């Protein structure tokens, strides 16, 4: 006898199609913020873009990378680790490294040391 | 009484815990989307209120950046990443409960695992810049530096030293002689291990130990829930949903009802942002305190009373926790005191003798000079006493005899 | 009252006085000890000698000048009472 | 000058005072009764404003609990209640004040 | 109007309570360090 579902905050999250009785789920349309990553116009005019909390496929359509923060566009993901220059988030940092381009990597917390004990 | 003094004869190594929150969740509520998401007439009326939808976003962005700075300033206090040696013979002390456990995929310690286990209408939640793995890496580096180096790794180049000698230095810093450690090494190691085990058991048993972190999480969740619930209210208009406002009414009445809804929702958003600012200020104060304790208790040995624990501070160990830090303070407490009869000075040959470092005590028949925090009596000698004046000015001087080593 | 009410404090002023009396008694009779473990007794003259020993002054300074130091301390306490009783704007923060 | 020093020959025992507030008065203003004590239409109209009357009470209650915690953490710092001996000969020092 | 007045009062009380909490934390610290021990921090427990 139940037609629609409401959650803990009283927002409808499910409906039963009236003609074929199949339970369906309502998930909000993607929304978020857009951020621009720049190394400063004093050095270059090449920027990267970050779409926060959005899957790369849903972005309307250089190099596309998915991170926990969101979809990064225009930055090449290296496999190394350096000190954080520009903090993107979730352990991901961006920098301007040599031709010459904007790279995205994972943070390095510092040099590895071992005291001779 | 004016001649009785109590001196301890035994000690106890105790470990206490302290929990401090350092950061909170980074939420962000979009202004226009919350007040009215799909409507365009509502947006056009909302533009008439100027920049009430930029100040709120600016405030929330400032709060999020503040949270990241809080975590950064608390945990990132080590320049390098130190590692403990594979051989782990620290003279009897057993740091297994706090050192990282490589078997687990998360590489967290026993106590850290226990701690972590125990604990849209236009709104988004950002992820923290430092993942929990990096927080654990900081805490592990701090622990390895403390165990291997001492306090030297926080004031320059890290210098190795055997842990027994480091404990001897740390006793020497509270007024107890080095020889106390070396003659009771096994007993102290056993007490430390038992205390660490008891800390683990006490944390695991009682669930209401981590009150502050849960309190912060609950407060934030309740605030967000109240905002979402407040989204559906009339505020004097005919209906809360604005589709019925815009479909069943002519432009004038629809406009006035939309204005009423807009005013109510804007007031609610302002209230939420103000309370968030106050809460963020409180959390920043707590994070400043946590950073100070990390600097002074972990990287050094503080003489401030009741700052790093309850007793005479020996050292401290940091552990991570969801949105917070946990300090394990290892302290020294005396026990098994005994009464003694004491005198200010001693008149040997018409000259008053005072102790260099210690105090005069008595079985009841003989006189000895001892420490102040431990009972280690020894014969009175010219080596450990100094002369000043005659035997007439001191009130309470006691006639007795001293010994001179230059009499073989 | 138009709907406004004032709740009483959980601790009465007598209990606060009892706390402060316990603190004073422990400080006078024990010294540092009662705040870092089991309380241990010590004569007050030797406690003051220990406290001079902590600021860089040798113990014999206190013992040879005990009467002068006691008189200075008593005079200072009396002057504190006189000064507090003199000006009514001393307690500006609580007011 | 590069060879002269100044050294004291006497001392003074000085007592100073410092005053610090630790708590305020615990008040709790009722929301609806302040706005309108007896009117019923007023209460019915206020019910359309949602939870603007529970947040205020929650905040004030939090403040009162905080005041009690402030006093408790400032003063309650001894596990036992110590007592001074009936004989009060402390070597010349007078604590009767 | 009356709701606005109540909101203003509550906000001011919250800020004042934060200030008093800071002062009470300072008082607790001074009780721990000056009364229960002897402090080497300059100008903390008096002047001298
Ligand atoms: C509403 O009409 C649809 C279409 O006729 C019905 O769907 C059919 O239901 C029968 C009975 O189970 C199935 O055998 C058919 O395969 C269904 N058609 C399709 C295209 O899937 C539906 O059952 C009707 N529902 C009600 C409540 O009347
Ligand atoms: C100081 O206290 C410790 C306990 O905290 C004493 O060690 C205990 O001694 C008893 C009696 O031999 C044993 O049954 C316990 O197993 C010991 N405990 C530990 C942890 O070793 C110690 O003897 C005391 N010191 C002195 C001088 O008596
Ligand atoms: C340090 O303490 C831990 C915990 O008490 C010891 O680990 C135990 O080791 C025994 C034998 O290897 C096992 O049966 C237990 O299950 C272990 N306990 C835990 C919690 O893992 C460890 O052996 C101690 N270190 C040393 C050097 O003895
Ligand atoms: C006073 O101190 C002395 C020194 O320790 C104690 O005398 C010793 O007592 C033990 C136990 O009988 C003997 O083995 C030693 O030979 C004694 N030493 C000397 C130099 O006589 C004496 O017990 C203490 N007084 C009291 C009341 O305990
Ligand atoms: C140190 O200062 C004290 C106090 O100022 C001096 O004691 C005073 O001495 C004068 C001279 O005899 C007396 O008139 C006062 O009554 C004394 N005051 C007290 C409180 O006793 C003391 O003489 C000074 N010592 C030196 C070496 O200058
Ligand atoms: C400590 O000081 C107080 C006050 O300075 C002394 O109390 C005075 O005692 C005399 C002696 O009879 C009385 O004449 C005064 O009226 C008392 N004053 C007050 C304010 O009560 C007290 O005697 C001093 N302590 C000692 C041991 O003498
Ligand atoms: C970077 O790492 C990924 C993960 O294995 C690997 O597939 C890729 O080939 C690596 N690229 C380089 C240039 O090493
Ligand atoms: C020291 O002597 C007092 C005298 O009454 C006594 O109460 C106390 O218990 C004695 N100390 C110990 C450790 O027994
Ligand atoms: C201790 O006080 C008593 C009086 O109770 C006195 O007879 C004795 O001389 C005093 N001793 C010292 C060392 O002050
Ligand atoms: C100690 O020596 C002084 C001076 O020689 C003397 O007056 C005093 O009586 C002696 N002590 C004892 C206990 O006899």
């Amino acid at each position: 006898f139940q037609q629609f579902g409401r959650d803990i905050a009283d927002t409808t999250d499910a409906v039963r199609d009236p003609q074929t009785l199949e339970i369906l789920d309502i998930t909000p349309c993607s929304f978020g913020g857009v951020s621009v990553i720049t190394p400063g116009t004093n050095t270059s005019n090449q920027v990267a873009v970050l779409y926060q909390g959005v899957n790369c496929t849903e972005v309307p359509v250089s190099n596309v990378f998915q991170t926990r923060a969101g979809c990064l566009i225009g930055a090449e993901h290296v496999n190394n680790s350096y000190e954080c220059d520009i903090p993107i988030g979730a352990g991901i940092c961006a920098s301007y490294q040599t031709s010459q381009s904007i790279i995205a990597y994972t943070m390095s917390l510092g040099a590895e040391n071992s005291v001779a004990y | 009484s004016n001649n009785s003094i109590a001196i301890p004869t035994n000690f106890t190594i105790s470990v206490t815990t302290e929990i401090l929150p350092v950061s909170m969740t980074k939420t962000s509520v979009d202004c226009t989307m919350y007040i009215c998401g799909d409507s365009t007439e509502c947006s056009n009326l909302l533009l008439q209120y100027g920049s009430f939808c930029t100040q709120l976003n600016r405030a929330l962005t400032g709060i999020a950046v503040e949270q990241d700075k809080n975590t950064q300033e608390v945990f990132a206090q080590v320049k390098q990443i130190y590692k403990t040696p594979p051989i782990k013979d620290f003279g009897g002390f057993n740091f297994s409960q706090i050192l990282p456990d490589p078997s687990k995929p998360s590489k967290r310690s026993f106590i850290e695992d226990l701690l972590f286990n125990k604990v849209f209408n236009g709104l988004t939640v950002l992820p923290p810049l430092l993942t929990d793995e990096m927080i654990a890496q900081y805490t592990s580096a701090l622990l390895a530096g403390t165990i291997t180096s001492g306090w030297t790794f926080g004031a320059g180049p890290a210098l190795q030293i055997p842990f027994p000698m480091q404990m001897a230095y740390r006793f020497n810093g509270i007024g107890v002689t080095q020889n106390v450690l070396y003659e009771n090494q096994k007993l102290i190691a056993n007490q430390f291990n038992s205390a660490i085990g008891k800390i683990q058991d006490s944390l695991s048993s009682t669930p209401s130990a981590l009150g502050k972190l849960q309190n912060v999480v609950n407060q934030n969740a309740q605030a967000l829930n109240t905002l979402v619930k407040q989204l559906s209210s009339n505020f004097g208009a005919i209906s809360s949903v604005l589709n019925d406002i815009l479909s069943r009414l002519d432009p004038p009445e629809a406009e006035v009802q939309i204005d009423r809804l807009i005013t109510g929702r804007l007031q609610s958003l302002q209230t939420y942002v103000t309370q968030q600012l106050i809460r963020a200020a409180e959390i920043r104060a707590s994070a400043n305190l946590a950073a100070t304790k990390m600097s002074e208790c972990v990287l050094g040995q503080s003489k401030r009373v009741d700052f790093c624990g309850k007793g005479y501070h020996l050292m401290s160990f940091p552990q991570s926790a969801p949105h917070g830090v946990v300090f394990l303070h290892v302290t020294y407490v005396p026990a098994q005191e005994k009464n003694f009869t004491t005198a200010p000075a001693i008149c040997h040959d018409g000259k008053a003798h005072f102790p260099r470092e210690g105090v005069f005590v008595s079985n009841g028949t003989h006189w000895f000079v001892t420490q102040r925090n431990f009972y280690e009596p020894q014969i009175i000698t010219t080596d450990n006493t100094f002369v000043s004046g005659n035997c007439d000015v001191v009130i309470g001087i006691v006639n007795n005899t001293v010994y001179d080593p230059l009499q073989p």
